[PDB]
């Protein structure tokens, strides 16, 4: 009858679509960390609209019975590069810290499911299953990752691509895509809230900090903001409820990473000014780092400028 | 009194691993005979780093 | 003698890539 | 691994449909108000109830052992008999009937009908057809008999009463309806849902101005245009100007769904430019705001600035 | 990602062959012939879409 | 005899969690107050309920057939639908959700959910995971998914009503929650609990003085310091002095948790030096006392004496 | 299903820790009662934090299937003494009354589970089980002991210890410890209240007696207080609500046993005085015995001095 | 502990910890040792001594002995089959550890003549006769770390 | 190099340094000109600065 | 299974040390 009140394994199958790759050329390839181009976990609730991420906000646990990551080229055979991929089952064993490029690749053809292939053909990177009965939780990665993520797909580039005339290409280039056929088994019916649905965004605004003041007159120091989520896309706007006498000028600039939209300023003489907006995504540890440019003469500041953060609750974000 | 085995036994191992990625010179960098070797990599078991051997 | 098997093997399989199939 | 195989995947669960309110003496005139909720029973006819998100990833469904509960939120000191039947021809519409007698009589003749007072609970079942017919999934595009095994009607037999037996007049929320399903899906895929951007992006460039009057004190209905039909927004104040007079404004919104916020302005030796309001936009490209205008600078100094920030998401 | 989640989809570069199959229902509905002039779910059993990623 | 063996030792019992109070119209604003009790379901998360003392002597537990009752303490003349679900990812936090609709909808989709009016009773079960995972015992040191098979939420669907169907405003205690468990422990040991002395010893040496004023009659707020942050104490009066005037004091405490006591003083041909007060100390090393000062000896004769007695036990 | 409503035997096992022993030397060893050094029952709810006392406030009955008391030395072999132990299954057969030392030891190597051993080696004293199905109650010993205690461990000293140079040691000395491996079976789920938990102490104070007055002028008589628990740790403080003319001096002193912290006095001339505090533990029969020192001249007293007792309810106490 | 960096996971099928003394029988101290398997609840937080010694023997694989003879303290395996990860912890510890060996001191030292020794000393050694099973072939990194420079000019001098 | 003006917020550049390194500066003087000299130089470094001269 | 033998064994053998032999 109905109202079962029972827990049962439900095995499912399908195929999906990960993100397209983006091979690096020459003007974006000078370090070990450029050889690594996609760091992408292989959990369930880690995508948008794939039939495995949307289908996992309705159970609570999972276990990849057998998975495989399938590469498909989008290039002619007349182009030349070479890339390898491996799935590490210890998501906090990070290759972020290796410096010499050769060591970075030798620790990839050691994991027990690694492959190697040109970017003009196809091959399946399989996932390898621990010898236990462990069940991993769905949802966003909250405190520790060894509960949630069952693997991490690291694809990384060996060579540098090049045209038919041998001239190494300078810009980026799309070299195919990744699809992930899967078979997994879920256990506990419920709903995780972290991938909320559209028509429920709220635009929270209740976090009001304050910029630290300088000590000297001219300075371009920096500042960091903690307590934010490990990953999101925020926006800042200024906020000012103070007074002044002479100038009290200041000009904060965007954080020192990729995302940047504009600038922001503060200026409190008769030609007063308070405007700007910066967009960014917080680093994986859950903070950010700004840089300031202060050029006022008063030293007894005693009035730290206030700011604001706001975000849209629409999904994992 | 503790002690352990005075036995020197050979153990044999098999496998493969990764060594280097070789780069090739062109015309500007190919001037002398020293810029014509492009990798020298010893073969001792302890020379690599990150290979399980 | 005293030899663990299959420590770190590798297997390679070649293929080809013609210019046209012309089915 | 790839299989290219099709299977059934029987599932189970429980859900929340909606709440229920009963009509009083005043709101009860004839059969159109006798009915009070006409809610289809399909898989993809809910706002995130684990089946309207889970019957998005299959095309075809077929219930097995569905059932609908009623859970009250009232004491035993009130009574209004009500009935409930799940019809299976979804084009059958009781609104056509006009005599209340026959309206209550084509309702309990259905198989899975139950009749009860709204002070206790009752389970209404779903009676499944005989053949092997599988119902499509998606919204109701043009015809309904492909995509609904059933609808759900909840009626209101003779009016409320009280401890001393008199009919009250005010409307009243009574209970809530739940659902306990077992269904068999087939054919993995995704049905579409219109979505024009699938990743966050902020539209932090829009700009406008608020005109102050040449009057000492008066409230207005300053309007904004050039927006989407219906969406969410949020205003943030700012200023890139000059002034040397005692200005003051503490404007406020005029909306019903979302008016949670405040704004302030103050421009002298001390400053105040804090606040935020967030609102819904009616389907005109329109929004009403009211001013305060408590400043002494009767002469127009310079109009202030505001900015919307539209989040480019699935749809606003 | 709604074009590959379908259970009988294939992906390929357009210089080699493939076979995209038709995945039959579990029930035994028979579809009618002729031009549709109606709702379409009587007179069709599938639709072949081809995309460009 | 010694065995050095590890076994399971399935046990059984029943317990008392806490009481429950429902929110009225005034205290009900949004989802944060919609929830009313967020109480973990672990073995070592209670104050002496036969499992928070009995899951101190094993490291690992695993429930089998737990279940949670609700027993009311109200008549049938009141109604407020409430639901209850035991979630199993303890990091799932409904406080994040803001729309009340989705808040009530991720709650009954859980397997072991029940929905009922708070005038009758209902049993909520615990649905045990599939694998062989055993949860540690102790307090929640840093992470929670090792040490909680489940939490317990109890919500409040639409507001209270009355015999004549109107929403009341005052807060109200409704019922009490009980628990009926069957669990399997393993690995005999003891988890620690901070304890600095494990046997009685009285600190009967502390001494102080109370200053009387040079005024005929006035009440003060004489304070004491040099104590522990939070503890229990008890005062006893005494006197080792002389006087030949009509003195009188009947001081009293100013506390909320423990003010059960009285003190008196009287020094003439008849004497009275009886009384005791016992109190809690706020987390300052602080305590407030008030005087009476009904004596005629305006001139300061000599301040009286008092003494605390701290019992050196596990922690005060 | 749950809510069983059934009684079931639950067999358990473990090891514990009794108290360390304290061998007597020469300045503390002249009687039969000095040869006996630990009189310690072998019930379950008779310790603090052992996993057998804390684990027995949650059932109601018990029965030692097999127990054994294990000795472990904490001394070198170069020291010389000799001690025996036995477990009497009749806890009200007391050796408190034997006078001659030899009889005290001959009635120990008669019980059917006695041992003898030097204090530099180890040996297990077992418990012996009656031939019945009897189940003993947990908790404090309330009225009669033959319900609660299944045995009593009497360890007692034969010789006098001595160093390597033969000089008999004068002070006490720690000669090891006792551990008690056990296997017991509990029956009825409940909670006994007598071992209350911390954060529930109350400091009761409602018992107000009065000292008997003398009949003569100078006297140092005594007085005893009944009605107290068989064992606890109390404290007294003075309490005075009376009048006087000339002197009415008095000085009570601590009871005549081990525990003593200070003194207490009474003096009611112009240089009035009322202060003091004594700590003690009541004897096993549940009373105490004080001694007084009165030195006043008035004979028509007619005003017995009052006192007070207070105690902390934290455990068995 | 170098050869475990070539496998993610492990599990001790067996273990034991010998005590190899160094003294004669003319020195005495009961010392008590055990292996706790919740490696977060620690004894350091206790502040008395009589409770510290009865949570150390209630553990099911504990032993007691004077420090002039041998013993074997075993490791008591779980009932479930959890595999623990290798490498330095950098995390919560209940993934990367299966136990912790604590060794206590219940009695004061004593000499040939029964008096207390004033100074500390070393008394022996501890072996570990183990068996273990590793699962997944790989190579964990090696933690390279370096702290930046920091100049310290906060002292005014005088001549 | 100082300016040729009475008062002027004169910028000043430094060269011959590493692409990244923790330097520190200290003052000294070796002569005078017998009038009122005064300068209170300050930095414009892209990380931080402790004080000034 | 897949187990190299005698990786790093140890063997211990006790003895005694009397106070006199008294041959
Ligand atoms: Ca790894
Ligand atoms: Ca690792
Ligand atoms: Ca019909
Ligand atoms: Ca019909
Ligand atoms: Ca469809
Ligand atoms: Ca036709
Ligand atoms: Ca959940
Ligand atoms: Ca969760
Ligand atoms: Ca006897
Ligand atoms: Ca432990
Ligand atoms: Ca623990």
């Amino acid at each position: 009858s109905a109202r079962s009140d029972v827990n049962a394994i439900t095995v499912l199958n399908g195929s999906d679509f990960l993100t397209t790759v983006k091979v690096r050329g020459s003007n974006n390839l000078t370090d070990s960390k450029s050889r690594i181009l996609v760091k992408q976990p292989i959990s369930a609730s880690s995508f948008l609209g794939t039939r495995i991420s949307g289908l996992s906000q309705f159970w609570e646990r999972y276990r990849w019975h057998k998975a495989a990551v399938r590469y498909v080229p989008a290039v002619p055979n007349t182009l030349a590069c070479q890339l390898i991929g491996y799935i590490d089952t210890d998501p906090l064993d990070d290759p972020n810290v290796i410096l010499d490029v050769d060591q970075l690749l030798r620790q990839a053809t050691s994991q027990v499911g690694a492959r190697q292939w040109n970017f003009s053909d196809t091959t399946t990177i399989p996932l390898i299953v621990r010898r236990d009965d462990q069940l991993y939780y769905t949802g966003q990665d909250k405190e520790n990752v060894r509960f949630s993520q069952q693997g991490v797909f690291y694809l990384l580039q060996v060579t540098t691509l090049l045209n038919i005339s041998g001239e190494a290409i300078t810009n980026d280039l799309i070299s195919g895509s990744l699809y992930l056929d899967w078979v997994c088994g879920f256990s506990m019916p419920q709903i995780n809230p972290t991938p909320v649905e559209i028509s429920q965004l709220t635009y929270n605004a209740d976090t009001i900090g304050n910029w630290v003041p300088p000590t000297e007159l001219n300075q371009t120091y920096t500042q960091d903001i903690t307590g934010l989520k490990p990953n999101s896309k925020f926006i800042i706007v200024p906020y000012m409820d103070r007074t002044s006498s002479e100038v009290l000028q200041k000009c904060t600039i965007t954080c020192n990473e990729v995302n940047a939209v504009g600038s922001i300023s503060y200026f409190d003489t008769n030609d007063i000014k308070c405007n700007g907006y910066i967009t960014f995504q917080a680093n994986n540890i859950g903070e950010a780092t700004f840089t300031l440019v202060t050029d006022y003469k008063g030293v007894t500041d005693a009035k730290p400028y206030q700011y604001r953060i706001i975000r849209a609750i629409v999904g994992n974000n | 009194r503790s002690a352990r085995s005075d036995v020197n036994a050979i153990t044999v191992l098999n496998g493969s691993d990764f060594l280097t990625t070789v780069k090739v010179r062109g015309s500007n960098n190919l001037t002398d005979s020293k810029s014509r070797i492009l990798v020298k990599q010893p073969i001792s078991a302890s020379s690599f780093l990150g290979t399980r051997i | 003698p005293q030899t663990i098997p299959n420590f770190n093997p590798i297997v390679a399989k070649p293929t080809v890539a013609p210019l046209q199939t012309n089915i």
